[PDB]
């Protein structure tokens, strides 16, 4: 006969479950899904990674939970530094399921360099977004807080578009350190980004160093790390 | 005459109603509490001088009743639990007392939540309160800013970004994680 709590952990995994059914999704990744819904009378999104089928369940629901709850715990740690990112909501650990507070009507920084590269014809007017962008990862860095996964498509541009207000997500793979090492790595992770994703914006990558070593103190082993792990 | 009430369903538990009701002039604090330590009143007993918005109690609510079911929450009983999810910390008797209510206390939220067959009699939950009933938009005027920002520390950088009830929310979410 079955364990009441076991059947009660099922059943709130079922309800899950119930919950994501008909939701839009909204954003991908390698191993999670996030879709848009509602949270007691708030937009919310909410992100789930689904157990992959070539993998022994328990380690699926290990990997599941480690990365929200370090992705809980990064967001906290942006809220309390003045860091935008989303509020959370809720942190569902039977199903290691995420609510989070759904940025409306945003575009990803991603996008909006390629629809500027494509109606202007050069990366010119970029220069106060990779500015911005300097600012905001320099306080991040400076927090001891490693992204771990900085591309164009996890930094978002809230509405109004044209003041620039950047809102960083998908921390699932982020984790706190204050070696120039890692900040060094989480940076090329980004350039490699921005080179592949967005060919000839050179000068906007440019830019963004400028500022973020211009904005964190810290920056000079930081960039001379960079240097080094590009090599190697 | 009583449609003050302000009441909710809990999205991920569809059965759940969650119910607030906000109490002015209160000349029987003392009597409520001991009741609700006597389990003759039903539902919890907050302070309303530090909640900002009604989305603060339906998230304390939510998580109260997920623990609920999973048979894994914090303190001894629903009541407690919506009421210590409301604070920043994991110490339970602290939450208890700057969250719950004293005999100082002149203004008073219940909250509680019905589910099935488990239902309250709202009308005699009221008749306990010697006080009067106001519409939950009266909270602004009872809520004391000065309070909340002591209790949650909420800081400058905080506030640059967005709400206090954001903060506030963020808090409360990702404290059982620290
Ligand atoms: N981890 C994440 C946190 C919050 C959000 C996303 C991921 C995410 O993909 N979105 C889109 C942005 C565009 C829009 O208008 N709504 C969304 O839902 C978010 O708002």
């Amino acid at each position: 006969e079955p364990a009441p709590e076991a059947e009660a952990l099922a059943a709130a995994r079922e309800r899950s479950s119930r919950f994501l059914s008909g939701l839009e999704l909204v954003k991908q990744g390698a191993e999670a899904r996030v879709f848009r819904g509602r949270f007691q009378g708030r937009a919310a999104v909410i992100k789930h990674r689904f157990p992959k089928g070539y993998r022994h369940p328990a380690l699926e629901a290990r990997l599941g939970r480690r990365r929200t709850v370090q992705e809980a715990r990064a967001l906290l740690r942006c809220r309390r530094a003045g860091i935008s990112a989303p509020v959370v909501f809720f942190v569902d650990y039977a199903s290691n399921c995420l609510y989070m507070e759904e940025i409306e009507g945003s575009v990803t920084v991603r996008d909006y360099i390629q629809s500027t590269m494509e109606t202007e014809k050069t990366p010119q007017g970029l220069s106060n977004l990779a500015k911005t962008i300097g600012q905001v990862l320099a306080r991040m860095h400076d927090e001891d807080l490693i992204h771990g996964d900085l591309t164009t498509s996890n930094m978002l541009l809230k509405p109004p578009l044209e003041q620039l207000n950047i809102v960083l997500i998908d921390f699932g793979l982020s984790f706190i350190s204050a070696l120039p090492e890692d900040k060094g790595v989480d940076l090329y992770v980004l350039e490699k980004a921005f080179l592949s994703t967005h060919p000839n914006t050179e000068t906007v990558f440019e830019a963004f160093l400028k500022s973020y070593s211009t904005s964190s103190k810290k920056a000079r082993p930081v960039l001379k790390k960079l240097d080094e792990v590009r090599l190697r | 005459g009583p449609h003050m009430q302000l009441t909710h369903q809990l999205d991920l538990f569809p059965e759940c109603r969650v119910t607030l009701l906000l109490f002015k002039d209160v000349k029987n604090a003392g009597d409520l509490r001991r009741k609700a330590m006597e389990g003759t009143i039903d539902g919890s007993l907050i302070n309303p001088t530090v909640i900002v918005d009604p989305f603060q109690i339906l998230v304390a609510a939510n998580k109260a009743v997920h623990l609920y079911k999973l048979g894994k929450m914090k303190t001894r009983t629903l009541s407690t639990e919506i009421i210590f999810n409301l604070s920043p910390n994991n110490n339970i008797s602290e939450a208890l007392k700057k969250f719950g209510i004293s005999a100082n206390d002149t203004s008073i939220l219940i909250v509680y939540i019905e589910e099935g067959e488990k239902q309250i009699n709202q009308e005699y939950l009221i008749s306990q309160v010697e006080g009067h009933q106001v519409s939950l938009k009266n909270l602004p005027e009872i809520m004391n800013i000065t309070e909340v920002k002591k209790i949650y520390k909420l800081s400058s950088q905080e506030e640059s970004i967005g709400t206090l009830l954001d903060a506030i929310i963020c808090r409360m979410s990702t404290k059982d994680v620290l």
